[PDB]
């Protein structure tokens, strides 16, 4: 019913670029597989590369013009360029001269763009190929987080100057700041719900990889052909684990366990971080309200000082 | 004065009932759903 | 820091450099304080827990 | 005295780090 | 037939629109022309 | 499969006919109650000024 | 008539049957293969009480467990009485009593606590190689395992002993660990700016990402009729790549146990010979090649 | 069939929308209108 | 699949119809409402002022 | 049967028990009633 | 059987070790009873 | 059997527990009884 | 699929050539307005000055 | 066959595209023409 | 066969170009030819 | 491929050649032009001085 | 046989191109030789 | 594959060899011009002084 | 083969140029011999 | 194969002793090189002292 070859080689638009499949070579021998071959080309595909080429390019400009067209200078410093929103005056307005902010809102505006064409993309290819769509909705749910931070957290705050800065290190100085404003970031509880949920999604990671190769000599690897019929390596995955921790799971329960605490993370960090700036405007004035935080009526402070 | 204010139980308390009832729900069911009968290769002859 | 960058004594200096959930103040103003801070910091010998207990910064319990 | 430790102690540490390499090698050589 | 038309309408139509948008944004950032109380 | 005119036929389906109509009337509806609003914010306060 | 399948579908109509689960166990029995039993000849338990298998390893692991639990709850709720987990901390002894630990002084029961759960996780790590050995399979869940075994052991055993205070230990009880974490990270300017501390939490999200993608590509394959390479096209046509069913496993392993290695490679590093981060970062502006250009 | 007829609605009620937004944004931003307390 | 007219027989099922008019209905009512309460929030305070 | 019906009966027990804690929580803490020492 | 006897006597007696532990605890941290140098 | 017994006698007992732990705690530290130097 | 002259017979289908047509219609209009809106902001200020 | 046309065609207009748009740029930002008040 | 012609066609064109580019920015950074107001 | 000549016949392809033809005439005018443009330079403003 | 040629001038290439400009801009940076205004 | 000498006929094909010429004839030239540059700039300014 | 000749020879003029860089960088920054305006 | 001689014959293959020879050759080159130029560094300015 569905053609595979029609769908590896198709000329444009419809088809891939890159015809001639390639091998890497040492991705083979360690890697498993490791032929690079064709990569589909769609409408949607051209739209997000051309969209974020515009976007890099007004950046990547607008770096030269900060050291004066020096390429020693600009590969000296590059970390640590970045170009930022517009300042607290004319927090919202859209007329703000080039260099003070006027950069940072077509970037961003084109990275938008771009980003919603990719997810176009990944759906239609998904149906296309005859398997199920559920990467492209846990791709929206990484959009949540993303559009709260660039787009819904500086609307309804009356500054665009409350989003990052494009830069190698200004994300870090956005962390940061954000924390410092808000206070405690720490204790903001939806906070804490984001980061359990991410530490078991590394558990869970290291330990299905973990257990999958150490059972990979019976062939346990292919989980598509267990899902009809388990062999002995999955019968010996399920035992393993049953002694250990007292309950255990087949192989179709384990992806569900996955997918849904990888998306509860970026869920419950969107949810999260929508309500600092809004209705709780401190966090560790409002966990001394809630009583947990810690007493600590005299530390010790030698520790701390040199 | 001595209790927590409204919405520490809204803020705090849904996330350590709600995660520790789903993951106690969500394990049996797994668990179930694992250790039942269905279609296996022997071990007397696969391994 | 920057090199064009100065300690700003224009300012009344019983608090007026404070920034903790304002809500009148974006990323900007947070970004010229942790340039003095950090200029406070390597001042003094020591490091940054010196007097501000980083649990709660506008606490004044350190007595430094 | 504290150097000497000090020093000591990241041996532990970079022994640490050692397993996941053998896991890497061991791989490698018995996957021609 | 090598060359598709439709890879040329596609790319043409996105290179205008991308184009008009930029100058449009350069042309009111620049604060030049008193436009929108400037 | 033959409801579209010739001058047309190998583009259009019959059933892509009827809603690419729907679509023109609805873009031209669009356009008038654009001009009208448009008209509206300068009798108001003119943009370019 | 229907036949089941492991996930949860029923077919309407093969080496494969159904098995009822009880018959596997049996069959994988197999007892005296364990680690212990090698060195000493015998294993002392081996009784798979319940569903736990039961070693000497296992032993002195619940030791550790109840002598830990205890410890932690007489500290706390006796000497604080503060009968809130979340108000409750369980701090080291100072850092004036220096090494030695005294009965009298306070923080006795903390030392004790932690040494407890040490045993407890040596003991559950080598249970584990040990189920793992009667089973035949490989060595790989021990390595993922001890790499977070050793990330604990860095923060509570190396680094205070190189400094030597034993106060350098975080303390216990939930939310009071966060505020040491929030001290000691701006005790050090700019812990972002630390490089083996960038590179764990990009191996954070990295991992984050792969579980994602891994558990999206096998739940969208599981229950239709399809060439089992519908999912290799979809990976070739989405970022020109298919890394294999044998490739991801392995990176999933990997990347999960470099993150805390390098962790705790960096916290053990910040204690001892690095006062602040932005000092470290000096010496890039003056590199030779642009050093007067400016 | 070289196009296809809905990818065109498609991209076209997509752009119309987008566009309409981000002129009703710009233009409530600009603050020159008097238009909910301004 | 023949209770729809001839001119929109090929897009519309025989169900799908029903839905449609209940559809139609519906937004009919709702923009006459919403007629109603633009006209009541402009009474109270204009907005463009 | 388009419903289990114990899923019905689950969901409800559920609901309502978190419903009548939520509610006795925010009116004791609310400290409006004079009832244990208030 | 419906229920295994062992699982309810194994839950007996850790719920009754666990729940005479807590008072002994409790009471001994309240300092209202001059037991041990209080 | 659509609803197996134990099940409700499992959850019975625990949530009944849980529910006597709560009450009993909250009653505590309330202050308001003279229970316990109090 | 002959409707296209034959200088061009290899390039373009027959579909092909009626949407191309149609492009260098509305490539024109825009050029016409482009040049018209144009002359309208140099009057009113001029860019180079 | 050893150079197919519409590469050249394709990284001919990409390269001379992005050079039009950064001599622009440069000249724009170097502020020496009077152009858009300057 | 061993070499491909156009490999290097293809790096020769884009070696030339960036070391052109270079060559170009140096120069007018040093500041040392009077050229665009200097 | 025997429009190369013998020396290079195992080494360029037939098309290869005209190309390779192109491509030495074009680097030779650049090389003109370029030696132009640095005598004229330096006329302007030694840089070595 | 023992070694590929082309990887030979490849890295031989490479190597020679990134030294070159190494030494170009250390001599440059230096500032001892009067080139370019100094 | 018999236009190398046979002491270097293991090593070298036949199409590696006129590169390899052409790789050795550009190096002499390289290292004549960089040996006349540095006697130059010694002349200019020395740098060890 | 005990060690596969290339292994060597890559390694061998790896190691041969990091320390001909290295000596050569710390001579040049010790400033004892007065090459380079020094 | 069989150019290495006997007592080398396990270690080397044919190809791997020619390289050897342009190693050896290039290594007493360089170290000839670098003794002339420290006896110069040394005449210049010692650097014991
Ligand atoms: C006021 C003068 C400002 C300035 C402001 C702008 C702005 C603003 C714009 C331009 C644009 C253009 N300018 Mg100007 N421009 C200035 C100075 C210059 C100078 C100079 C002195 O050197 C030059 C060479 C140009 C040259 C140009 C062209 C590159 C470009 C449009 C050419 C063309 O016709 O469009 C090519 C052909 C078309 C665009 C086809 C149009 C297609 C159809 C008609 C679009 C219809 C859209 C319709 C509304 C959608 C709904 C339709 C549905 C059917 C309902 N400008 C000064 C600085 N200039 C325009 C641009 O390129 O955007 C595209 C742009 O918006
Ligand atoms: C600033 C001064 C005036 C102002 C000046 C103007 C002017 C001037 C105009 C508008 C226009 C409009 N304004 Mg306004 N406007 C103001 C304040 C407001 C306020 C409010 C909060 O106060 C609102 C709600 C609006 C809302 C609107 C809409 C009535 C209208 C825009 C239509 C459009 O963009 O959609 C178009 C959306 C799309 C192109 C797609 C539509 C989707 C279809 C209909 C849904 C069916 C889709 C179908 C199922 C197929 C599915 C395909 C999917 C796309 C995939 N304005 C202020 C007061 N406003 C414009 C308008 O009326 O023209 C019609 C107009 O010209
Ligand atoms: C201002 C404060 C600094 C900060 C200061 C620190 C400090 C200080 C540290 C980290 C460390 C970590 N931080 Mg940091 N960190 C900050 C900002 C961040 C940000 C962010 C987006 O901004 C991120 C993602 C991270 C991420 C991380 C990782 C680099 C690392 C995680 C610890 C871990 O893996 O090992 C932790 C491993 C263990 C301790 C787990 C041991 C668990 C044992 C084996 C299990 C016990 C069993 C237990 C009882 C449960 C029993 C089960 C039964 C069910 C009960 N930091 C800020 C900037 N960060 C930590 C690290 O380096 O790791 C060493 C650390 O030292
Ligand atoms: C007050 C004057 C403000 C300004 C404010 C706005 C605002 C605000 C808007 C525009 C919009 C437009 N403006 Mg204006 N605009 C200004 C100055 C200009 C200038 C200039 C002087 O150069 C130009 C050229 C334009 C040109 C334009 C067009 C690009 C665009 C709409 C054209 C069209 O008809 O829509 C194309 C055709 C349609 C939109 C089809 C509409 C489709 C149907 C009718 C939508 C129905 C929506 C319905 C409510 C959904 C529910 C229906 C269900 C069936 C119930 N404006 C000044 C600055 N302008 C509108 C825009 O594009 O958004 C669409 C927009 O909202
Ligand atoms: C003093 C007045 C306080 C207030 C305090 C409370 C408190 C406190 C409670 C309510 C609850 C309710 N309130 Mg009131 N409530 C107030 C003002 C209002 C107002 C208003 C003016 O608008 C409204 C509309 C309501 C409306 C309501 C209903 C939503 C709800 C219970 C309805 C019902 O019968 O239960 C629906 C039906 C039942 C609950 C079935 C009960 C099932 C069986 C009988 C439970 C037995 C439990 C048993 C003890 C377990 C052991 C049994 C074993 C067999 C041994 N309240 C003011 C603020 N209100 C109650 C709530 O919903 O909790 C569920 C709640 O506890
Ligand atoms: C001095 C009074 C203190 C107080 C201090 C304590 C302390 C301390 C304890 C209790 C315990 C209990 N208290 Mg009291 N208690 C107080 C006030 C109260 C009040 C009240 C006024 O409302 C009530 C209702 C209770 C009620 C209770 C019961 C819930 C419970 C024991 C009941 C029973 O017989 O055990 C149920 C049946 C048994 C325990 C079976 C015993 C099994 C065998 C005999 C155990 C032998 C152990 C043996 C040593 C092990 C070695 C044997 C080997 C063979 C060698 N207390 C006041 C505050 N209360 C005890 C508790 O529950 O611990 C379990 C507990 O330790
Ligand atoms: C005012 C003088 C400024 C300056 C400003 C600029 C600017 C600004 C530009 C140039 C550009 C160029 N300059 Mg100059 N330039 C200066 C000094 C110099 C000096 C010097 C003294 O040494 C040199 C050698 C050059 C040399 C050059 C060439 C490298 C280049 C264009 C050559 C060519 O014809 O285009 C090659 C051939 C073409 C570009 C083909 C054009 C293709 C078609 C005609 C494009 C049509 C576009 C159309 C609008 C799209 C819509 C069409 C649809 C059908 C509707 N300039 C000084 C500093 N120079 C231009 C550049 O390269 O951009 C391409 C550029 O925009
Ligand atoms: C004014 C003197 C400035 C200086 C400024 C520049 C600038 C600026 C440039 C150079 C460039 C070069 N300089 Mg100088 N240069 C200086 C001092 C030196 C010194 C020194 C004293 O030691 C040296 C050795 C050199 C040496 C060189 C070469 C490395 C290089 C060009 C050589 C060649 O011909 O191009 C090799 C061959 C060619 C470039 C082939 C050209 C290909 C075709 C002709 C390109 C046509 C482009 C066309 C416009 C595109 C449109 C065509 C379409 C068909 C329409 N310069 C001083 C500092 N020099 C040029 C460079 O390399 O860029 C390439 C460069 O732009
Ligand atoms: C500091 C500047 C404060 C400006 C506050 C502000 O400007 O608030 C914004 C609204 O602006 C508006 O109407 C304009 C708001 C004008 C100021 C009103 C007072 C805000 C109080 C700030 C505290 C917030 O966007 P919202 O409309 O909430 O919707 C966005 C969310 O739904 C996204 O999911
Ligand atoms: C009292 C104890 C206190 C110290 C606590 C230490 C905790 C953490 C730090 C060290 C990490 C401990 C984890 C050790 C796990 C040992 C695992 C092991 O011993 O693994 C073996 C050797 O690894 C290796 O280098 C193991 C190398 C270990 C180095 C020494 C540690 C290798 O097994 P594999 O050949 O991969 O099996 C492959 C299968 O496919 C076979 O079919
Ligand atoms: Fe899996």
């Amino acid at each position: 019913p569905i053609d595979l070859h029609d769908e590896e080689y198709r000329d444009g638009l419809e088809g891939t670029i890159a015809k001639p499949p390639g091998h890497v070579g040492w991705m083979q021998r360690l890697l498993g597989e490791g032929q690079v071959g064709p990569i589909y080309v769609g409408l949607w595909g051209v739209i997000s590369f051309i969209t974020f080429f515009a976007s890099a390019f007004i950046i990547l400009v607008d770096y030269g013009r900060q050291v004066g067209w020096n390429p020693i200078i600009y590969l000296r410093e590059f970390w640590n360029l970045a170009v930022y929103p517009p300042p607290t005056e004319y927090g919202l307005s859209w007329n703000v001269p080039w260099d003070k902010g006027g950069a940072w809102l077509a970037a961003t505006f084109f990275l938008h763009i771009s980003v919603l064409t990719w997810w176009a993309r990944l759906y239609t290819r998904a149906k296309a190929t005859g398997v199920g769509t559920q990467l492209a909705w846990g791709f929206a749910s990484a959009l949540s987080l993303y559009f709260v931070i660039y787009l819904f957290h500086p609307l309804a705050l009356g500054n665009w100057s409350a989003a990052p800065g494009h830069g190698f290190r200004a994300i870090l100085d956005w962390t940061n700041y954000v924390s410092i404003h808000w206070g405690n970031f720490y204790y903001n509880p939806f906070h804490m719900l984001s980061i359990f949920f991410l530490l078991g999604s590394t558990l869970l990671l290291a330990m299905h990889g973990a257990t999958i190769v150490a059972t990979s000599k019976w062939k346990s690897e292919m989980e598509f052909t267990e899902m009809m019929a388990e062999g002995p390596g999955t019968q010996r995955a399920q035992l393993f684990w049953r002694w250990v921790m007292g309950w255990n799971a087949n192989s179709y329960n384990i992806h569900i366990w996955a997918w849904w605490f990888a998306a509860f993370t970026a869920i419950t960090g969107a949810i999260g971080l929508f309500l600092s700036g809004t209705l709780v405007p401190d966090w560790y004035a409002w966990g001394e309200t809630a009583k947990i935080v810690a007493p600590w009526p005299n530390p010790d402070w030698a520790q701390y000082v040199f | 004065s001595p209790w927590p204010v409204w919405s520490g139980y809204a803020l705090c308390f849904v996330p350590l009932a709600a995660v520790i009832l789903g993951f106690i729900i969500a394990a049996r069911f797994t668990d179930k759903q694992a250790t039942s009968a269905y279609l296996r290769l022997d071990p007397a002859k696969a391994n | 820091l920057p090199n064009d960058w100065r300690l700003p004594l224009e300012l009344d200096y019983p608090g007026g450099l404070v920034v903790t959930g304002r809500k009148d103040v974006s990323n900007h103003e947070v970004e010229q304080n942790q340039f003095a801070m950090y200029h406070m910091n390597v001042s003094m010998g020591q490091g940054c827990t010196f007097c501000h207990n980083a649990r709660y910064f506008p606490s004044y319990e350190i007595a430094q | 005295m504290n150097w000497i430790v000090a020093t000591f102690m990241l041996m532990f540490v970079l022994v640490a780090f050692l397993p996941l390499v053998v896991s890497l090698a061991y791989t490698w050589v018995t996957n021609p | 037939r090598p060359f598709e038309f439709r890879t040329s309408v596609v790319v043409s139509t996105l290179l205008g629109l991308v184009m008009a948008l930029l100058i449009h944004f350069v042309v009111l950032s620049s604060g030049a022309f008193n436009w929108l109380r400037a | 499969n033959d409801l579209v005119p010739d001058q047309w036929k190998p583009l259009f389906n019959n059933a892509q006919w009827l809603v690419h109509d729907i679509v023109v009337k609805t873009i031209y509806g669009g356009l008038i109650i654009a001009v009208i609003a448009h008209v509206l914010c300068w009798a108001w306060t003119p943009w370019i000024r | 008539r229907a036949l089941p399948l492991p996930s949860g579908e029923t077919l309407p109509a093969a080496s494969a049957e159904v098995i009822p689960f009880s018959i596997i166990e049996e069959f994988y029995k197999r007892p005296g293969k364990t680690l212990a039993a090698r060195f000493f000849g015998v294993d002392p338990f081996d009784f798979w009480i319940g569903r736990f298998y039961v070693g000497l390893f296992g032993a002195i692991s619940i030791i550790g467990i109840i002598l830990g639990v205890a410890f932690y709850l007489y500290e706390g709720v006796v000497n604080e009485g503060t009968l809130n987990i979340l108000a409750m901390r369980i701090e080291p002894p100072p850092v004036s009593q220096g090494l030695n630990v005294d009965p009298a002084q306070p923080g006795f029961f903390w030392f004790l606590t932690m040494v407890a759960a040490t045993i407890a996780f040596v003991g559950w790590l080598l249970r584990q190689i040990d189920i793992s050995l009667k089973l035949d399979m490989g060595m790989e869940v021990p390595i993922a395992f001890g790499a977070v075994v050793s990330s604990w052991i860095t923060l509570q055993w190396l680094r205070p002993i190189a400094m030597g205070a034993w106060g350098h230990g975080f303390p216990l009880g939930i939310t009071h660990h966060l505020d040491w974490v929030s001290n000691i990270g701006y005790q050090y300017y700019n812990f972002f700016y630390n490089p083996f501390h960038a590179i764990g939490i990009t191996l954070l999200f990295a991992s984050t990402l792969f579980l994602h993608m891994h558990g999206s590509a096998v739940l969208s394959e599981a229950k239709r009729n399809i060439s089992d390479q519908n999912i290799h096209v979809f990976w070739r046509n989405i970022l020109g790549y298919s890394i294999g069913e044998i490739g991801i496993h392995r990176v999933a392993f990997w990347t999960g146990a470099a993150s805390v290695l390098f962790s705790n490679l960096c916290i053990f590093l910040s204690g001892t010979f690095v006062k602040d981060w932005n000092a470290f970062w000096g010496f890039w502006d003056k590199m030779p090649i642009w050093n007067g250009v400016g």
